[PDB]
RNA sequence: GGACUUUUACUUUGAAAAAAUUAGAGUGUUCAAAGCAGGCGUAUUGCUCGAAUAUAUUAGCAUGGAAUAAUAGAAUAGGACG
RNA sequence: AGGAUAGUGGCCUACCAUGGUUUCAACGGGUAACGGGGAAUAAGGGUUCGAUUCCGGAGAGGGAGCCUGAGAAACGGCUACCACAUCCAAGGAAGGCAGCAGGCGCGCAAAUUACCCAAUCCUAAUUCAGGGAGGUAGUGACAAUAAAUAACGAUACAGGGCCCAUUCGGGUCUUGUAAUUGGAAUGAGUACAAUGUAAAUACCUUAACGAGGAACAAUUGGAGGGCAAGUCUGGUGCCAGCAGCCGCGGUAAUUCCAGCUCCAAUAGCGUAUAUUAAAGUUGUUGCAGUUAAAAAGCUCGUAGUUGAACUUUGGGCCCGGUUGGCC
């Protein structure tokens, strides 16, 4: 078998330079759990329709659903 | 001097002479006049789908006594009426009527094939089921 | 020419023929083996070299 | 969008399909060298046609032409390497005059047959396909391999196979297991 | 730097003609189609060859030749030399 | 001359003149026409194709206009008209898949409403976010590459020499044939694992399982000629049907329907259409023109094509290159 190998002078260098998927393969770091890609995209597009934070129209629709 | 000009500045003559004498050909003429796209019930296509209207007992040309079991077909894209030959023993009994058949040419570049006068196409499919397969009993025809 | 006729006789012979099922035979070799078989049947075996090296002659 | 992969076909069908002489010669070659296809012979004829076209294009030129010298010496070297052309024949005309059999004799199948180890070209083909040889100590399962005249000495059975050792084999193990359980 | 300076066609050489494709050199994709890789050591520290070349019309650019084929020159000498 | 433009310019305006293109094919029409790099086929010359991985151009349902900006006549940006068409508590509002998937139609004719930024690269205030660009897998016989479907013995037959040369006695060695039989070998296929990967799947490795035939069983076309391979059997009887062409078929079918055998290519084979070669049946290379198709009735003549010979040759002297050649 033939492959490629890297050996760093330290571990902080490795944790700053190596990729996260490889650190995860070696068990040093943890894969941050992420929502699926189109889910993130849908959320971003839902947020794009909001101007500001959302509290104003939140309480407004709370008020207006009684209307 | 064999007719044609040989001079070193006589190429235009040769070109335009070739153009005219190329029109004297058959394949060039059909290709450039666009007869396939303008005529030839297909659109210069390899195949064409059509709807059966009638079954026919076309009599063969001489010297040959036989009846050739063809069908009339209205093409879907053009609406043109076309006679097509159902090639095999007993395969007319899969083409009952109002079927949607696929037609191909026979192989003579638009001419009529043999003892069959006037037909230039053959049936390859009925309802998408391959007359060859139906005849060899590999598949069966749908209900409708 | 006459386009009509009588479409009743369609399938006459195909219907009349008595059906005869294939005899089950030992499977023939396939590929390099079949080429070996042919080479033997023709060149090292002269099986039928009557005058002209026929391949599928009639029994006589 | 991406750079396309290049591809070529390696064989050419002959113009006349049914020529009894050619058919006889082709089948004789197939029987002598253990082939399943006329495609193999077509492939060798294709390679040979390319080589001959190159040699003609060079021979039409002048000798001492740099292109002729370079490419002809390269072709000659590349053929002498696989032993298709003897070191007695290095003048670029025997290249044209070679044969199909000169190529076809260098296949690892018939080369195995020559170097013992198979006692038949069909046995050699199945041995190759069944992994029981190694050219260096590298395993090959292709008959069309074109030995380079320096691996010819290194052809041998494979270490990780029966006839090279370290394990008997599946059916032998089954037979020995049946024998051992019957011994009980 | 100047006085000037017959005009072309033709042909040689060169530059130019994207890359991929084409032909083609070298080379392990296990062969091959391909790819542009890879190979060699005491493999403990490393060393190193490459990724060529050719074709690419016609038009234009420069260049040598100057046959072949055209073109012009001094003739009521407002002709050349000085 | 002015205006306009980022700038040149009838780009536009005023005044003036009457020019400009054209049988060396203008202008107009057609194109089943985006152009090239290139592709197929090509002895050579050539013919055809080129929507399509690169370059350039154009367009964003059709037209037109315009804001912003360095840059757009922008359309995943506005404005209007046309045509399509969506939601309405009918007052009004919102639209542009020739981006990725996907769906109706159109049709002979073309894939998943999937995963990911790990790679290639791009944008941004920027190592960090985003990217249906792009890659990854799925469907996929478009095309291509390599290449399994069996191999070897021992017995029973049929050969060809050599030892005995003692009738026909043995046969050593051989190339094929078997309701013979043996043990070997193997991968397709399952699969702990590991590798692979962004993560998987596959590939390459690899424990264990996984050939003996009624199994892990290769088709596609054909057998009159062209054109490889039947005068074999049964059926029909100018009928059914085959047949690219010639032809077969009318009660003894080598051509139809089948069986057997055989042949060709073979995980590929056939059919249709188009195109290339064959085609020196487009003819520059390279056709033909008395009779086979074709010399205009005859002469003159303008775009063109073609056009007699002649002008520095001959002789010498040197220099140094490439091949050779004893050595
Ligand atoms: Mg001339
Ligand atoms: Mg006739
Ligand atoms: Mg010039
Ligand atoms: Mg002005
Ligand atoms: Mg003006
Ligand atoms: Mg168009
Ligand atoms: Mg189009
Ligand atoms: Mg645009
Ligand atoms: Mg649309
Ligand atoms: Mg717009
Ligand atoms: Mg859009
Ligand atoms: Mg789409
Ligand atoms: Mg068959
Ligand atoms: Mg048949
Ligand atoms: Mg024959
Ligand atoms: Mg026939
Ligand atoms: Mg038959
Ligand atoms: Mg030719
Ligand atoms: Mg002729
Ligand atoms: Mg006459
Ligand atoms: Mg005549
Ligand atoms: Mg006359
Ligand atoms: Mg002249």
């Amino acid at each position: 078998s033939v492959g490629f190998g890297l050996v760093y002078n330290s571990v902080a260098e490795a944790k700053k330079f190596e990729p996260t998927y490889r650190l995860v393969r070696y068990g040093l770091a943890e894969k941050v759990e992420k929502a699926s890609r189109q889910q993130r995209k849908q959320k971003k597009n839902r947020d794009k329709k909001i101007f500001g934070t959302g509290k104003r129209l939140a309480k407004k629709v709370a008020r207006r659903n009684a209307d | 001097g064999k007719g044609k000009p040989r001079g070193l500045n006589s190429a235009r003559k040769l070109r335009v002479h070739r153009r005219n004498n190329r029109w004297a050909e058959n394949n060039y003429k059909k290709r450039l006049l666009g007869t396939a796209f303008k005529s030839s019930p297909f659109g210069g296509s390899s195949h064409a789908k059509g709807i059966v209207l009638e079954k026919l007992g076309i009599e063969s040309k001489q010297p040959n006594s036989a009846i050739r079991k063809c069908v009339r077909v209205q093409l879907i894209k053009n609406g043109k009426k076309v006679t097509a030959f159902v090639p095999n023993d007993g395969c007319l009994n899969f083409v009952d009527e109002n079927d949607e058949v696929l037609l191909a040419g026979f192989g003579r570049k638009g001419k009529a094939k043999g003892d069959i006068p006037g037909v230039r196409f053959k049936v390859v499919k009925v309802s998408g089921v391959s007359l060859l397969a139906l005849w060899k009993e590999k598949k069966e025809k749908p209900r409708s | 020419a006459k386009v009509h006729g009588s479409l009743a006789r369609a399938g006459k012979v195909k219907s009349q023929t008595p059906k005869v099922e294939k005899t089950e035979k030992p499977k023939k070799p396939k590929g390099r083996a079949y080429k070996r078989l042919l080479y033997t049947r023709r060149f090292v075996n002269v099986t039928l070299v009557n005058g002209k090296r026929r391949m599928n002659p009639g029994p006589s | 969008p991406r750079a396309p992969r290049t591809y070529s076909k390696t064989y050419s069908t002959p113009k006349r399909p049914y020529e009894s002489s050619r058919l006889d010669a082709e089948l004789k070659l197939a029987g002598e060298f253990g082939l399943k296809n006329k495609k193999e012979i077509y492939r060798i004829s294709f390679q040979l046609s390319k080589i001959r076209r190159a040699a003609r294009d060079l021979l039409t030129r002048d000798e001492k032409d740099p292109k002729r010298l370079f490419e002809g010496n390269a072709l000659i070297r590349r053929l002498v390497r696989v032993g298709v052309l003897s070191e007695d024949k290095k003048k670029l005309d025997y290249v044209l005059a070679l044969k199909v059999e000169d190529f076809l004799e260098r296949r690892l199948q018939t080369q195995v047959y020559k170097l013992g180890l198979a006692k038949s070209v069909h046995h050699a083909r199945v041995l190759i396909t069944q992994r029981h040889i190694a050219v260096g100590k590298q395993i090959v399962n292709i008959p069309s391999f074109m030995v380079r005249l320096d691996s010819e000495k290194h052809i041998d059975f494979a270490p990780t196979s029966p006839f090279g050792g370290a394990r008997p084999g599946r059916v032998a193990r089954r037979n020995a297991a049946r024998k051992a359980e019957a011994s009980g």
